[PDB]
RNA sequence: UAUCUACUUUAUUCCUCCCUGUACGAAAGGACAAGAGAAAUAAGG
């Protein structure tokens, strides 16, 4: 289907290989994540109806991954699906209209440059830390301590999602992406890459392959790396301000 | 277009009391023409300066950035710099005590 | 980063500056809301028993890549309404001062050098 | 062959293929830019355009003090001192506002890092703006200069008398006593330079990488 | 006392071949800061500082660090 | 030298600028909002 005013489409699941800078035209350095997409695809789809959510759900697993260690449910499940088992499975809710096939690669130019994306990640686990790095400080009538008091415990090791990531550059080839700042995770970590719920952002998906990029459909077929208009590309002449 | 050319037309169609201006060479990389101009009072200069910004600003220039008229709280001293110039709007007083026609024709030459 | 109580290196051709006292002069207050000035920062300035308004010049504590850094704190001094007290200032100032908002063009018309 | 160090990786359990990407685009700056061979002594004069004038370049000249930084956002700071302040730069040699990077006198000092060079007697750190880039000849190894410094007194930025320091380039006999060298050699660690699972071999590393300069031209 | 005895008059008529091919600015105030470069310095120095403000008067000449429009 | 209870991952602000020195006023005066900025703190990386 078009793109409807109002839909939403899958993400990704990306290692992320590290960070690099990234000069702007404007002679700013950009700190830049790399999120390689290894293996993606789609491996679930549920209707609303059998959910009983709100919205539709598609399952996207990456990273294949031994046979020899996986569960037999779920060596069922991807035998009958037809794939090598992937390492994590999310869960994208989407609309009617983004429903791709179980059983199909997700690329990285699933998103362009100039737009923005929001990054979910286990964060680097810390272990157990007291209190002055956890939270970062150090009634009487009241006999207790209130729950959601802020102790010693295990830092880290948790989902947490950062919003609102411009992508300022893909590579088709090696299937990277480059994104601004910084992503939850160590390196070599699985990343769950989605468009920005942020509502400054909720309308750009008009120039957006709706259901998803599809190198087969063979029209128009892309370069190395799709570049964002402010990136100053390695190998072009030396900016000037003038 | 806002040229060095433009801003003779603003200031001696504001009547500006005295003009002295330096094509700065593009090594000293501050700016390219450096515009010394005094008037009769803090209302002149204050006036003439509300009118030069808003000449420039009326005139074009979109995409290049808005400019700050410096030091509107100080009497004496007023100063304005864009993209190619920057304008010094003073005092001869003034101008007596910082000599600034003397530094930017000699940068190493002068106290 | 300049705080409180540092000893501050005064670049001017002023008089509170180059006349010789028994105290070196020391900022006293930074006028942002945690305490710390960088390039381009206001601080209250002690000079022989006066203090008085300045404007830091470049610090020992390394900024941005393509930015300098100096070897001393190098303050410029500057009065309540806005103009500079000196009136030749010889160590090279950066020109990252004329991006920030602020009273910079002032201070930029005085320079020997730019660094 | 002379493999600048900003293609070495540090060791660590990322992936090689960040490094190949890396690699590519640090290779696709240095078409357009000429990168030259310099070391930690050499005098280096760089024209950056700047961000707050129009279009205008300029030129700074001193002494790449420090080599630090690996992959693209590799950096060299380089010092001098001019009307008698000492100012220091980092710049980033893949930063696209650089223009040209001349090696004035390329010349390898004793140390990997000259960071002493800021307690030094100022005489070691001042050079001439317009000097003139001095001439080597093409088919010769570089000329090493030793210069034991003559350091200002004892209150320096870093205690460089220290051994984990092993700085060469000090004439530590005029400035430092006896009593307070046999001190500085309580924190000697004899055993540090012999240990074999410290080493970072950087040979299969070299060979990937002069293949993958070959394979880019 | 200064570097020679023509130089500095020579120096003084250029300057004011230099005065007429301004353009954009008050001449007058110009001719009379040319005076007060000239009157009040030129009158009852030493012959070092002589040296040195014919130098910059060279350089003020010569205009490569700027000149007047 | 912790036995018991309780508990141990529930975005604001300042300044600048613009809109605008317009609205409003009749002169003095003089907006909002929304936008761009730069900061700072807190929160999360
Ligand atoms: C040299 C002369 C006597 C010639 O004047 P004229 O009356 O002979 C007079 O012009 C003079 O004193 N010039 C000095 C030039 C000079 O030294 N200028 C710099 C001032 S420190
Ligand atoms: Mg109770
Ligand atoms: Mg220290």
């Amino acid at each position: 289907h078009p793109w409807e005013p109002g839909s939403f489409r899958v993400g990704l699941i990306a290692l992320k290989l590290g960070m690099m800078p990234l000069w702007t035209k404007d002679g700013q350095k950009h700190v830049v994540t790399l999120l390689q997409v290894q293996d993606c695809h789609v491996l679930k789809y549920t209707s609303k109806e059998n959910c009983n959510g709100k919205m539709a759900t598609l399952s996207v697993g990456g990273k294949t991954v031994s046979r020899f260690r996986k569960a037999t449910s779920i060596l069922e499940f991807y035998r009958e699906l037809g794939l090598p088992p992937k390492q994590t499975v999310k869960i994208f809710n989407i609309t009617d209209n983004a429903a791709i096939k179980p059983g199909t690669p997700l690329y990285a130019a699933h998103f362009r440059p100039g737009q923005y994306v929001d990054v979910t990640a286990k964060t680097i686990g810390k272990g157990f830390q007291g209190v002055m790095k956890r939270w970062g400080f150090k009634t009487g009538d009241i006999g207790r301590v209130w729950p959601g008091t802020k102790m010693p415990g295990k830092m880290g090791n948790i989902y947490r999602t950062e919003y609102g990531l411009k992508v300022w550059r893909i590579n088709t080839k090696h299937n990277i992406i480059y994104v601004n700042g910084s992503v939850p995770g160590h390196k070599n970590c699985l990343v769950k890459v989605k468009d920005s719920k942020l509502p400054a952002y909720k309308d750009l998906g008009k120039n957006l392959p709706f259901p998803t990029y599809f190198p087969d459909g063979d029209e128009e077929e892309l370069p190395e790396d799709l570049y964002d208009e402010n990136v100053c590309q390695p190998g072009a002449p030396s900016i000037t301000f003038a | 277009k806002f040229d060095i050319d433009m801003m003779v037309s603003l200031l001696r169609q504001e009547n500006a009391r005295d003009i002295c201006v330096i094509q700065v060479p593009p090594e000293m990389r501050y700016t390219d023409y450096f515009v010394i101009v005094s008037g009769t009072s803090t209302r002149h200069l204050h006036a003439m300066a509300f009118y030069v910004v808003k000449m420039y600003k009326h005139l074009k220039c979109k995409r290049d950035p808005h400019v700050k008229i410096e030091g509107k709280d100080t009497d004496d001293w007023l100063c304005v710099d864009f993209g190619s110039m920057v304008i010094h709007l003073m005092l001869p007083e003034t101008r007596e005590i910082y000599e600034l026609e003397k530094l930017w024709t000699l940068r190493s030459y002068d106290d | 980063a300049i705080q409180k109580m540092t000893r501050v290196r005064v670049v001017d051709n002023s008089a509170l500056g180059n006349s010789p006292y028994h105290r070196a002069p020391r900022c006293i207050h930074v006028y942002k809301k945690n305490g710390v000035g960088k390039v381009g920062d206001q601080i209250l300035l002690a000079i022989k028993g006066q203090k008085k308004k300045a404007l830091i010049v470049g610090h020992c504590m390394p900024g941005p890549r393509m930015t300098p850094r100096f070897d001393s704190n190098n303050v410029v001094l500057i009065e309540d309404n806005g103009n500079p007290v000196g009136t030749r200032i010889k160590t090279p100032i950066p020109t990252s001062l004329r991006k920030r908002e602020g009273e910079y063009s002032k201070v930029l018309a005085i320079a020997q050098n730019f660094v | 062959r002379f493999l600048s160090p900003e293609f070495i990786p540090r060791r660590g359990r990322t992936d090689p293929l960040k490094f190949q990407i890396e690699r590519k685009d640090m290779l696709e700056r240095r078409k357009v830019l000429h990168i030259p061979e310099f070391y930690v002594g050499s005098i280096l004069r760089v024209t950056t355009a700047d961000p707050y004038a129009s279009g205008k370049i300029s030129q700074f000249l001193g002494i790449c003090i420090q080599r630090s930084g690996r992959g693209l956002g590799a950096t060299f700071i380089l010092r001098n001192v001019i009307e008698g302040q000492g100012v220091e730069i980092c710049f980033e040699l893949y930063n696209p506002r650089v223009q040209e990077i001349q090696v004035v006198k390329l010349e390898k000092r004793l140390d990997d890092s000259l960071l002493y060079l800021r307690d030094a007697l100022p005489e070691y750190s001042t050079f001439d703006v317009n000097m003139k880039p001095v001439v080597q000849e093409p088919n010769q190894k570089v000329p090493v200069n030793e210069l034991k410094v003559k350091m200002k007194p004892k209150p320096w930025s870093k205690r460089w008398e220290r051994p984990n320091f092993n700085i060469k380039g000090i004439r530590f006999d005029l400035c430092l006593t006896e009593q307070q060298m046999k001190e500085a050699q309580k924190w000697n660690q004899p055993w540090l330079e012999f240990d074999m699972m410290r080493e970072y071999d950087t040979s299969k590393i070299e060979a990937a990488i002069w293949k993958e300069i070959e394979a880019s031209k | 006392a200064p570097w020679s005895r023509e130089a500095v008059l020579s120096l003084y008529r250029a300057l004011l071949r230099q005065g007429r091919q301004l353009r954009y600015t008050d001449r007058d105030f110009y001719f009379a800061s040319i005076r007060r470069e000239f009157r009040k310095n030129q009158k009852l120095e030493d012959a070092e500082a002589r040296e040195r403000q014919l130098e910059k008067g060279l350089v003020f000449l010569n205009g490569k660090l700027g000149r007047i429009i």
